[PDB]
RNA sequence: UUUAAAA
């Protein structure tokens, strides 16, 4: 169970905060708006992808943090019905909720669900939906095990960051938007991990969905 | 890249000073009801007063006494604002006017004016201590920024809990937090910053060589306020009566009184946000410690 | 978590041979119903910690069933828990003046552990059978459970006792224990025990009131006596099932370096010698050193003479042989503690090593680790001494809190003299006190110290005739407040 | 130098001063004629400050430019060699430099008419060639000598003067030995008035001795005005005949 | 590097 709220911050055009575990990330979605001189694309949208630590400024483990989010987004949105246009998604995490020396992959899964969630409050056109999971093995039983604690991943041997893209009511997969993995595994775990992690993100879009209905209704017609 | 105004906006918001209204309904001295929200570690405080909403994460490391005063520890603090808190902020621009006067007013605030105990962060002089570092996150921006982000560090600083070390001749043995309880750091007073926005119905003439005083002042304006400011003062107080430190440099030229009557203004306001730090810190602690009641080791007799 | 999850609403079962109370406890089966005893306390008023519990009837083959009862620590406390290192770091319960450290949490050292009356209560009895003189027949150790009738104080247990007009089971229960313990402490002293004096002071709060002196009833040595012979039995019993690692407690002899200087004092000065031939003899040589004229000056010899006596110490009985385990002061064979668990750590590892002996639950391995139990020893050893040192400082916080609040003129007496110094012990207050040159005398140039007599003459202050202090003397001592809290002589 | 006595009961501050006494003043007006248009050599005690003003002129790029009134850039460089110790560090951009110049261009921003110049800029650059407490005080005043001296319209004078607070003893014009032992002010008083255009409190000091502070701060500067003042009449009068 | 007892 993870806690999410939307549209929370009063001066962007989307806000979003995501609660998983011990984690907290909140973004910020300002868009379209008028780009820099070395930012314009003239055909599509730019994107300006920014996340920053809870401690500390941002070093280049942040930097690698943002490019594997760039990568996640970039598919997500229809980039080509913003000619010559910006869009800001600054990503704050709050709470790590793991080593942030040691590990990376619980805050990489957060970013993505709450710029996602910023994404669908500032009103941008999105091709599809977005989910991510973090996944780790025990060294013992070496099953795998979705959204790990932080004191699962000291004795874990590989991490995996898996995000999908669902389309038709949240439950065809269209494409695997990104996973990401680093430890020690083998073609047989694989598929083993990415068949579970496919019917673990179908229950979480389905989470998002009924989400970003009670929020989004209200503020409509009602 | 910068906020628009419009004329008819600019000439409504003076006018409806002149007539002692503000679009928010305070007064012109009513500060804005702060708010304190507590995070899972310690040291992570998040500050809401009004739209503003600020968030403060303090941690801290072994490093190098200065070699001009080997008896105190080190604190750090840098406030870099991200387009979080608004797309008028460049991100990446660390040297920006709001970003470095705010460091230095809570720099002076809690290191210079001895709100934090350095001396106390000391473990072996002139080699190992403590350096409390001070992150500030600007979340949303609706003026007082300075003043959520003093909020936000004073609040974080009473409620991090720095590890437990064990001195045994020269070596240094850091206990980690499952291992013994960490320490709270010591304060010794608590500095409350209130900022002040002026304004002249007149203009910079009649201000200059002028007599009657017909400057509005308004306490803790919002970012609509605070883009018609003519003139910015920043005080900072705590509840010992003491005058921690005080900032004012440029706009309307005051006069002494008026700058007295801000201090004893900002008096009540510190020693109201005082008093609820110290409750909500005081709620925080019982909901961590529920049954702190059964163990408790020094006990009265009879 | 290592706490009974009942708290304070924890009792103990009604019927032992319950079908549901053997399912959490199986060890329960193991346990002798002796609520039908009418047992009762004797603690200091404002007691919170009740460990022991007496209780006496007459057996009808002329004998007595005297029996003690100390709380059931070792129920709660469980080998390896938190729980468990939590108690054995501090070792002992620090005991100061308006607070108190206690080496277990309030839930089990003053509720659900302590022997609180009219309640059922887990113990570790320790029952006897005396005849008219007090000596042992058979001895019996078993976990039991016990309801206290009364829980008296030892002003009221002396009333009760000395009232004539409530004869009742329990109460004629007290008075063969008040004889009995007559006899045990007269064959005692025959056998070379020690009967040292101690400043034993102390005040009252609202803030330092007064300071008074605590007097001694006949109902303390009843309740003393029976608490060494329970010490003295137990310990018998858990060396004779684990002569390996058996928790014990030994007192070496006093050496003659010790008492060389308080024996010249007393040769010189008075004309008087300590005899160190034996504890008995320096038992009954402390008996001969009174002054006619000042009978309080008996008891300072003893005073004086406990500094020179040697420091106890815990241990265990697989570094000594059995001579060495002597308790000199208490001239027995073999000693330890077992009586206080809820104070004590000591008394925790005792308990533990009584039941398995028993064969109540076997002990843990914690316990039959000759480097486990020396390091164990060695810390109740250090945190002892810390206790002591820490109870004698804040009594004489407390007390030198009333010198500056409270200025008024009491007797005491000079212990040591100094070149530019004079050390006086006021009974009163039961602490001592540094008297220099320079706040005694106006001149102190003008002074001589002659180190074969222990004198120091000078000229007092406000008077021209030279004043001759020697050690042992009976003055007046003043309190004044010149600060800009200090003693002066009268 | 040692352990001095601060505020002796005879009145007397450990450099021979008494308590509303100021260091010596020595100013000087176009000290440098072939290297800017506006220039002041302020030594206010051990205090050396060259002061250049360049300007009223176009901007080196368009980018940057007001066109309905003047930029005001203050560049304030303390050299390694102001103190005794020679400084490791940078001192440029440091970021108690960046506070003290961006206090300077709002302080006299305000003051200078900027209308008058509009699509220009105002370069001040500043060179503290020696430093002994109350810099920032001194910094105020040779701003003001040195836009005087390149023409540019100003409503007043700025006087820069600092107050120190000894137990219950105010001390005018501190030191850097006073500095390092109480709390200081440096104000910032426009002409013979009370308007105050600089306040910077950087130590704690009690709310009941900030008033009296604050009066005897502002007497001292209006002292500090006239020195300039008389400074430029006979800078003036000399130039003429 | 202050004996014993109940705290």
């Amino acid at each position: 169970s993870v806690q999410a709220e939307i549209g929370i911050l009063d001066h962007v055009d989307g806000s979003s905060e995501f609660v998983s575990q011990d984690t907290k990330v909140i973004c910020s979605v300002t868009g379209p708006i008028e780009p820099k001189a070395r930012q314009e694309l003239p055909t599509q949208l730019a994107l300006e992808i920014i996340v920053r630590p809870a401690k500390g400024v941002a070093t280049t483990r942040e930097k690698v943090l943002e490019d594997k989010l760039r990568a996640v987004l970039t598919p997500l949105i229809t980039r080509h019905c913003y000619p010559r246009q910006l869009c800001q998604i600054t990503c704050q995490i709050l709470e790590s909720g793991e080593d942030e020396a040691e590990f990376s992959l619980r805050e990489l899964s957060c970013c993505i669900n709450a710029a996602f969630l910023a994404l669908v409050d500032a009103g941008i056109a999105l091709n599809s939906m977005c989910a991510s999971i973090p996944i780790a093995i025990i060294k013992d039983t070496s099953d795998i095990i979705v959204d790990p604690t932080a004191e699962q991943l000291k004795i874990s041997l590989s991490v995996h960051t898996l995000a999908l893209e669902f389309v038709n009511g949240g439950k065809v997969v269209k494409n695997v938007l990104l996973l990401d993995s680093n430890g020690d595994f083998n073609e047989d775990q694989l598929f083993s991990l990415l068949e579970l992690g496919e019917q673990k993100c179908q229950e979480l879009v389905t989470n998002i969905r009924r989400i970003i209905q009670d929020n989004i209704s209200p503020r409509l017609v009602v | 890249k910068d906020i628009e105004i419009s004329a008819s906006e600019s000439k409504f918001i003076l006018e409806a000073l002149r007539q002692n209204y503000r679009l928010d309904g305070r007064s012109f001295d009513q500060f804005r009801d702060v708010e304190i929200t507590f995070g899972k570690e310690f040291g992570d405080v998040s500050v809401k007063m009004g739209n503003t909403k600020v968030h403060c994460r303090i941690s801290c490391q072994i490093a190098q006494p200065y070699e001009d005063r080997p008896f105190e520890g080190l604190f750090v603090i840098s406030t870099e604002i991200s387009p979080m808190a608004g797309s008028q902020f460049e991100n990446g621009n660390i040297t920006g006017e709001d970003e470095v006067l705010c460091s230095r007013i809570i720099e002076k605030s809690v290191r210079r004016s001895g709100a934090l105990d350095v001396e106390g962060l000391c473990i072996v002089a002139g080699s190992k201590c403590w350096a409390v570092r001070a992150d500030v996150h600007f979340l949303d921006c609706d003026g007082g920024f300075i003043d959520a982000s003093c909020i936000a560090v004073m609040a974080g600083l009473m409620h991090f809990k720095k590890p437990d070390i064990t001195v045994h001749g020269e070596q240094i043995i850091v206990h980690p937090v499952n291992e013994r309880e960490p320490v709270p750091l010591g304060i010794l007073h608590i500095p409350i910053c209130v900022t002040f926005s002026f304004f002249n119905p007149q203009d910079t003439e009649e201000n200059i060589k002028g007599e009657t005083n017909s400057e509005i002042s308004i306490i803790d304006a919002t970012l609509k306020e605070e883009l018609l400011r003519d003139g910015v003062l920043t005080v900072t107080l705590n509840k010992n009566r003491e005058v921690v430190q005080v900032s004012k440099a440029g706009g309307l030229p005051m006069d002494a009184l008026t700058l007295m009557k801000c201090c004893h203004e900002a008096y009540s306001i510190i020693e109201k946000i005082t008093d609820q730090i110290l409750q909500l810190l005081k709620e925080d602690s019982e909901k961590r410690n529920k049954y702190a009641a059964m163990l408790t080791s020094e006990n009265a007799r009879e | 978590e290592c706490l009974p999850a009942e708290g304070h609403d924890w009792k103990a079962p009604t019927k032992l041979d319950d079908p549901e109370a053997v399912s959490k406890d199986p060890l329960l089966t193991k346990r002798k119903d002796l609520r039908d005893k009418l047992i009762c306390s004797i603690d200091p008023p404002g007691c919170v910690d009740i460990n022991d519990a007496l209780h006496a009837k007459k057996l009808p083959n002329g004998n007595w069933e005297v029996g003690v009862h100390i709380a059931d620590v070792t129920h709660f406390v469980k080998p390896g828990t938190a729980l468990d290192a939590e108690g054995a770091a501090r070792g002992t319960s620090v005991y100061l003046v308006d607070k108190r450290i206690d080496m277990l949490p309030m839930l089990l050292g003053t509720d659900l552990c302590s022997l609180k009356p009219y309640v059922d209560r887990f113990a570790f009895s320790v029952i006897w059978e005396l005849d008219d003189s007090a000596n042992i027949v058979n001895v019996n150790f078993m976990k039991s459970v016990i309801r206290s009738r009364e829980a008296f104080s030892y002003e009221q247990a002396q009333l009760r006792i000395d009232d004539k007009t409530q004869n009742d089971e329990l109460t004629m229960g007290m008075r063969a224990l008040l004889k009995l313990s007559v006899k045990l402490k007269q064959k005692r002293l025959e056998a070379g025990a020690l009967n040292l004096a101690s400043p034993e002071v102390k005040v009252h709060m609202d803030d330092p009131n007064e300071v008074e002196i605590k007097k001694l009833l006949a109902t303390n040595s009843l309740v003393e006596e029976f608490m060494l012979l329970a010490n003295i039995s137990v310990a018998r019993k858990i060396y004779d099932a684990f002569p390996q690692t058996a928790m014990l407690r030994r007192h070496a002899a006093p050496p003659s370096t010790n008492f060389e200087i308080l024996n010249e004092m007393l040769n010189t000065r008075k004309n008087m010698s300590i005899s160190l031939e034996s504890s008995k003899a320096l038992a009954d040589s402390l008996d001969r050193c009174v002054d006619p004229e000042d009978p309080y000056f008996n008891t300072l010899v003893r005073i004086m003479s406990t500094r020179c006596m040697m420091a106890a110490q815990y241990f265990y009985s697989g570094a000594y042989s059995y001579p060495d385990f002597r308790h000199y002061g208490l001239a027995v064979d073999i000693y330890t503690h077992f009586t206080s668990p809820i104070r004590r750590y000591c008394d925790v590892v005792a308990h533990r090593q009584l039941a398995g002996a028993i064969g109540y639950e076997p002990l843990s391995l914690t316990h039959r680790d000759k480097n486990k139990m020396d390091m164990i020893c060695r810390n109740i050893n250090r945190k002892h001494r810390n206790a002591q040192f820490a109870g004698r400082a804040s009594i004489e916080y407390y007390v030198g809190q009333v010198m500056r609040n409270n200025e008024s003129t009491e007797t005491g007496y000079v212990i040591k003299v100094f070149n530019n110094g004079i050390v006086v012990l006021v009974p009163k207050f039961g602490v001592e006190g540094l008297i220099r040159l320079d706040n005694l005398t106006e001149d102190p140039n003008s002074a001589a110290f002659d180190e074969v007599e222990y004198k120091l003459t000078f000229v007092p202050t406000n008077s021209d005739k030279p004043r001759d202090v020697y050690v042992f003397d009976k003055v007046e001592v003043q309190v004044r407040s010149v600060m800009d809290a200090e003693l002066l002589l009268k | 130098m040692s352990r001095l006595e601060i505020y002796s009961p005879e009145g007397l501050r450990l450099d021979g001063r008494r308590w509303n006494e100021l260091r010596r003043f020595e100013s000087s007006i176009n000290t440098h004629p072939h290297a800017a248009d506006g220039s002041s050599y302020m030594e206010q005690g051990n205090n050396k400050i060259i002061t250049l003003v360049k300007g009223p002129k176009e901007p080196r790029l368009k980018s940057q430019m007001d066109t309905s009134k003047a930029l005001l850039n203050v560049s304030v460089n303390i050299t390694k060699f102001s103190k005794f110790e020679r400084s490791k560090s940078s001192h440029k951009n440091e970021r108690r430099v960046l506070e003290i110049q961006t206090s300077l261009v709002r302080m006299f921003e305000k003051n200078v008419m900027l209308n008058i110049y509009p699509r220009t800029v105002i370069d001040i650059e500043i060179h503290v060639l020696e430093q002994d407490g109350g810099i920032m005080g001194s910094l105020i005043n040779g701003i003001t000598l040195a836009l005087i001296d390149a023409g540019i319209s100003m409503f007043d004078y700025i006087s820069g003067i600092s107050v120190g607070l000894y137990d219950t003893t105010p001390l005018l014009d501190t030191n850097s030995l006073e500095e390092n032992a109480m709390s200081t002010v440096t104000l910032g008083v426009v002409g013979k008035s009370e308007k105050l255009s600089l306040l910077l409190v950087e130590d704690k000091i009690p709310l009941d001795r900030l008033e009296n502070v604050l009066a005897i701060g502002i007497a001292g500067a209006h002292r500090v005005r006239d020195l300039m003042d008389e400074e430029l009449r006979k800078h003036a009068q000399k130039r003429v005949s």
